[PDB]
């Protein structure tokens, strides 16, 4: 709590990315403390202090790192992943452990969030496609038998790499994506299927057992992540995707969230451009 | 009509002429240097008016006459039109003799009372035939391009427009000697044989603020037509269209960008504006009428 | 004009659309408002034009 | 994707698939308007980051 | 109309030809509104002594419904077929003047009729007439009502019908003032915007300085 | 009554345009004067058109040039066959004795001329244009002299209707320092007004017909009754699930349509960015 | 041999005619411009930095 009340008193404006950002976000990973930090990241951060030049690039990437995990804790893939992918294009030509372990985080949660790893942006450094990838090689193959979609061999692959991944401390994660492979499977069954039997679906998932489908199954409709209906009278899942019609007030409601964003970001925009045109150091004759 | 202004408002600097200014412009000749200078024509109310209705009292013969104003920067003002003495056929008018002498005094004696603009452009109505430059009208507007430069052909059509009840103006300026530069071929099959000789210009009209304020009692039963306007639903194809036409700019100027987003932004914004617009009157006609007696 | 659903026996000859029923029937509407103000200046023209002339102030 | 349809395992039928086009095109411009907001949200990130000249030395 | 040949003729008799001439008008097709006759003075007088079961029955048929005239069906006297349609018939207009959607279970429970056949051509016949106007649906089991005619009204419930027409107004008035306040935003608006403006014109103040260096 | 007079939407448009643009070039508000032209059919008298006209100032005393005025008549025959002097106008608002000495300086050109008065500096909602008409009474002594109120009409032709309603739906005039959401919510505001206005008219009827000041009408009073037994017009679930439907695809076109503005505000501040910042 | 614009439902034995498809094009331009913004996103965001 002393971090978090010194720097709304110490920085500036709301945002504002500080060193002391990065303290904060150390000790509420090392404490295992994950909501007092939540109003600090939800906030998107802009503009960094000077700080008489005491500000290193350090002290940047790990605010993206170690904020990150907390986010990876929370089960707020996305955020994760924006953060990951922050922390991976600072333009920065040395190579530093915190961009790899950056790199390889945005691996692991690309892999569970979507069913491939998300292409980073072109503009980002390119150290980390000469270095970076090198070395984070078992990442990428593991990448590579989950974008194959053969859940029997990511088990195998994940067994052979164990050393590597309890080394950089990922035991935890890679397993997220081995169980996330069977709701990918499900989901792309229900892609082509609309009525379907527990036993097929176990055979085609290889989920081996109809009931252990069915919890599967019953799991995932309680997430909200499938609609589907499941008839014990014949052990038989049903697929009805209709949820949404866009005749309701609650689109409108949403439509209007997404107009007040894009109109405070112009409206930001717009404020910076104006801000920048102040300054002389071009113009002259052009 | 309150909590306004009264005085003179920004919709009457249009009807000011600047003596000075318009010396300075017809001295520095801009036009010369780019001859895709000239993309824009506003005329006025009355001018529109007064063209509409000689073209449509001359029946089913052809009609002619004069038009005067200014130029200002990419813009040709036109601010009145006056007839001519013209005898003509069902296709061609001559204008021999009384014409020019009617040009002379008329302008004079329009000077004698005040108006102080010279004249700007000519216009000549086909019943019937389209819109479009003929090969007579591309000989006559080079002639008068050639020298007098400030000009624009200005063709109307009575018999189209009284059938179909929109007005049919179209302003034309003619390409000089040796100046080459499921989709319909309207484009090219609307004009005549010489489409690559004159090219089109943008057309718009205004008034001034007595214009407004005087026509806005102009008549007392189009409330009906306002309350039940059912907009959004008379031009969807309009608003599909625009879309359309938005698109293909969108994509124009992420070619180019690999100052043409500014065109592409002002048609999205001028789309967008009149969706919400419609909107906005069925939102007031919901609360008026629905919402009584629940 | 219309259409012929066999199985359930049904011969639909129009549908209207909703909104432009709304519309029709705003028109009408006004038209009803318009023809009541017409008949009450025709019955008591002095009472109407006192009337006009006293909410016109 | 070479045919639009459904396989229904229970009396092995083969049903066809029509695809709602106003619910697919607000679901794909509502994630078009998500995706521009965060490429926004990073690319000013990213300007400040370039205005204080931040790397590794 | 027609009424009028009627109170004209009965203005200046009484008594047993009074209810003779009440029964020919009740009989008498396209009259559906006895709003005039009801003031006569004979007529007012007629309550008193042993035909009140005359005025009792121009009361139902001008103010009442067809439910109304089978609660009282000893009292009134015998009705012939013309009486009884007429009385469905302003059943119908003063349910549709309720509501538009007429579901077809309500006009079968009170015009009192069996089969969906003779609903239908009994609502076909008013449709006829031009007291309403409306289309019927089979495959929803409703009729949708454009237009009907204006029921006759009692004296003292004008005062309601007022009412409603202020509350009327009232709306209009709110809705006048919202849009004028909506304008005065927006104006506002574009005129803090134009003040951005103005701060752009001090950018040209720093051109100047760069005329000293 | 009197002459019947019809007058066209072109003889004020003239009067108008004369009106802003001698305002513009004076740069003050002064008085225009012009003179009138149409028909005379039987007891009809037709206003069709204008022509300006040039005055001038002796102390006090306004004269109209008459040679001028000859030659604007012996010019404008040419182009209309079937027309001939009516009246004048002038720009005022009560008539003054200066509108009567100018109308009795004009008499001797034609037998009985109009008097055409238009109001450009109005202040209320009433009627700006005014047709008066100056018929030389009997009465002795001083020329007592009240031009009589006429009650005009708005004749049109077919193209003049035509270009009237391509004028009065123009929007474009303005869009400049006002917005336009307010012109499009004047227009609202008009209707609603005068619709509200007609209500409150019945509303007024029926207030005095219930208080029983005014004979009562029975057959007014139920059709007041009919219009008021429909205020809710169609509130079907249909309807609500359209109109839903409408506004859920107008913000949609509206987010399709900020989206593009904010991109294109964000073009421009990083090509500000990549010159006046990049380091060449 | 697109004479016939309908579908055939063989579980019921059925025709089914093409009473459908309105104006729904508006939807498909709509979509057209989706895509082409997603694209010019792209080079606003990597347009030099």
């Amino acid at each position: 709590g002393i971090l978090k009340q010194a720097i709304d008193k110490m920085q500036m404006n709301t945002n504002q990315l500080t060193s002391i950002h990065a303290d904060l976000c150390q000790l509420c990973l090392l404490a295992k403390c994950f909501k007092p930090a939540l109003p600090y990241l939800d906030v998107d951060m802009m503009d960094i202090c000077k700080e008489n030049g005491a500000y290193d690039a350090k002290h940047f990437l790990c605010y993206y790192y170690y904020g990150g995990m907390i986010y990876t804790g929370l089960k707020n893939f996305e955020r994760a992943l924006y953060f990951y992918e922050q922390a991976i294009t600072t333009p920065a030509m040395a190579v530093s452990h915190i961009m790899l372990e950056s790199y390889k985080k945005y691996i692991l949660v690309s892999l569970i969030l979507l069913g491939k790893v998300q292409q980073l942006p072109k503009y980002t450094s390119q150290i980390v496609g000469r270095f970076i990838k090198p070395l984070s090689n078992a990442y990428h193959e593991l990448a590579q038998v989950y974008s194959t979609n053969n859940p029997s061999e990511l088990r195998n692959l994940v067994n052979k790499h164990s050393e590597t991944f309890t080394r950089d401390n990922n035991m935890g994660l890679v397993k997220q994506c081995l169980s996330s492979l069977y709701k990918k499977n499900i989901q792309r069954l229900t892609k082509t299927f609309l009525t379907l039997s527990l036993q097929d679906m176990a055979s085609r998932v290889q989920l081996s057992g109809p009931q252990e489908a069915e919890k599967y199954v019953l799991h995932m409709i309680e997430d909200g992540e499938i609609f589907a209906s499941i008839n014990q009278k014949d052990g038989m899942v049903s697929f009805h995707d209709n949820p949404e019609k866009y005749n309701n007030p609650a689109m409108l409601h949403n439509i209007d969230q997404e107009m007040l964003k894009c109109i405070e970001l112009d409206e930001r925009l717009k404020a910076m451009d104006q801000e920048i045109t102040v300054n002389p150091q071009f113009v002259q004759k052009s | 009509l309150a909590n306004n202004m009264q005085e003179a408002q920004s919709i009457d600097e249009i009807y000011k002429y600047d003596k000075k200014q318009q010396q300075e412009i017809l001295a520095a000749k801009p036009w010369t240097k780019d001859h895709h200078y000239f993309k824009y024509c506003k005329i006025s109310a009355l001018a529109l008016l007064k063209m509409v209705m000689h073209a449509r009292s001359g029946g089913n013969l052809a009609v002619m006459g004069l038009m005067l104003g200014k130029v200002d920067g990419e813009t040709m003002i036109i601010m009145d039109s006056f007839a001519l003495p013209v005898e003509g056929t069902e296709t061609r008018v001559n204008a021999q003799a009384a014409a020019y002498e009617y040009m002379a005094a008329y302008i004079e004696n329009a000077k004698q009372v005040g108006r102080l603009e010279n004249a700007i452009g000519w216009y000549h109505s086909h019943p019937g035939y389209g819109c479009w430059l003929s090969g007579i009208n591309v000989s006559t507007q080079m002639l008068n391009q050639q020298f007098q430069e400030p000009f624009v052909a200005v063709v109307i059509d009575p018999t189209r427009t009284i059938s179909a009840g929109k007005v049919n103006l179209g302003a034309f300026r003619t390409y000089p000697k040796g100046y080459k530069p499921t989709i319909p071929l309207n484009k090219i099959e609307d004009f005549g044989v010489h489409c690559k000789q004159y090219y089109a210009l943008e057309v718009s009209y205004f008034k001034s603020s007595l214009d407004r304020k005087l026509l806005e009692l102009l008549w007392n039963k189009y409330w009906v037509n306002t309350l039940s306007s059912s907009s959004l639903l008379t031009n969807a194809d309009y608003t599909t269209g625009q879309v359309f036409d938005l698109s293909e700019k969108l994509e124009q100027s992420e070619a180019q960008l690999g100052d043409k987003l500014a065109k592409a932004t002002r048609d999205s914004c001028k789309t967008t504006i009149e969706a919400i617009h419609g909107l906005m009157s069925q939102v007031i006609k919901d609360k008026l009428f629905n919402q009584i007696n629940i | 004009n219309g259409f012929i659903d066999q199985i359930d026996g049904i011969v639909h000859f129009e549908t209207r659309e909703a909104l432009p029923t709304w519309d029709k029937q705003i028109q009408s509407l006004c038209f009803q408002v318009n023809n009541l103000l017409e008949k009450i200046s025709q019955t008591a023209p002095e009472w109407t034009a006192q009337a006009m002339e006293a909410q016109m102030a | 994707g070479l045919i639009s349809a459904r396989v229904d395992s229970h009396s092995k039928i083969l049903y066809a698939r029509d695809v709602d086009q106003r619910s697919t095109t607000f679901e794909k411009s509502l994630l078009m308007g998500k995706e521009f907001q965060r490429r926004a949200k990073a690319m000013m990130l990213r300007a400040a980051v370039l205005r204080n000249q931040i790397h590794v030395k | 109309n027609l009424l009028e040949q009627f109170i004209l003729l009965a203005k200046g008799t009484s008594g047993s030809a009074l209810t003779a001439l009440i029964s020919q008008v009740l009989e008498a097709p396209g009259v559906y509104v006895f709003g005039e006759l009801l003031e006569l003075a004979n007529v007012q007088e007629l309550a008193e002594g042993a035909n009140a079961a005359y005025l009792q029955l121009l009361n139902l048929f001008a103010y009442g419904t067809y439910p109304d005239y089978i609660a009282n069906k000893e009292s009134l006297p015998e009705l012939s077929t013309a009486q009884q349609n007429k009385l469905k018939h302003l059943t119908i207009v003063s349910l549709a003047s309720r509501m538009k959607c007429i579901p077809y279970s309500v006009l079968l429970k009170d015009l009192e009729m069996r089969n969906l056949r003779e609903l239908e051509d009994l609502i076909i016949e008013a449709v006829y007439t031009d007291i309403i106007q409306g289309k019927l649906d089979q495959r929803n089991q409703l009729l949708e009502v454009d237009f009907c005619i204006g029921r006759d009204i009692r004296k003292k419930d004008i005062n309601n019908i007022v009412k409603t027409l202020h509350e009327w107004c009232d709306g209009c008035e709110a809705v006048l003032l919202g849009i004028e306040q909506q304008v005065l935003r927006a104006n506002q608006y574009k005129e803090n915007h134009n003040r951005t403006q103005q701060q752009v014109e001090a950018e040209v103040t720093n051109i100047k300085k760069t005329l000293k260096a | 009554g009197s002459v019947s007079v019809a007058l066209h939407p072109l003889v004020i448009l003239n009067i108008s345009d004369h009106w802003i643009r001698m305002r513009s070039q004076e740069g003050r508000p002064v008085q225009v004067i012009g003179a009138l032209i149409g028909k005379q059919e039987g007891r009809n008298i037709e206003v069709m058109n204008s022509f300006e006209l040039l005055s001038h100032t002796v102390e006090e005393k306004i004269i109209i040039d008459k040679e001028y005025y000859y030659t604007k008549e012996e010019q404008f025959k040419q182009v209309f066959k079937e027309l001939e002097f009516l009246g004048w106008y002038t720009t005022g608002g009560p008539p003054d004795p200066s509108d009567i000495h100018v109308h009795k300086q004009v008499c001797e050109i034609i037998e009985s001329p109009l008097f055409l008065k238009l109001n450009p500096m109005t202040k209320h909602t009433d009627l700006p244009v005014s047709v008066f008409e100056s018929v030389i009474d009997i009465i002795n002594g001083e020329a007592t002299m009240l031009f009589a109120e006429l009650t005009y009409t708005l004749a049109t032709e077919e193209a003049e209707r035509i270009g009237v309603d391509h004028v009065a739906r123009m929007t474009a005039t303005g869009s400049g320092e006002n917005s336009t959401v307010a012109e499009h919510l004047i227009a609202q505001h008009s209707a609603i007004k005068m619709l509200h206005s007609r209500v409150k008219l019945i509303l007024e009827y029926v207030k005095a017909s219930e208080a029983g000041e005014v004979p009562f009408n029975h057959e007014i009073l139920r059709e007041a009754y009919a219009l008021c037994h429909c205020l809710p017009v169609l509130s079907t679930d249909k309807f609500k699930t359209d109109f839903y439907d409408q506004c859920n695809d107008v913000g949609l076109m509206a987010y399709l349509g900020t989206i593009t503005k904010t991109c294109n505000t964000m073009n421009q501040f990083v090509n500000k960015f990549n010159v006046l910042y990049d380091r060449q | 041999d697109n004479t016939i614009h309908g579908r055939i439902d063989q579980v019921n034995q059925l025709l089914e005619l093409d009473h459908q498809k309105r104006g729904g094009a508006r939807y498909t331009a709509l979509d057209k411009w989706t895509n082409q913004l997603n694209s010019l996103n792209q080079a606003v965001v990597s347009k030099l930095a």
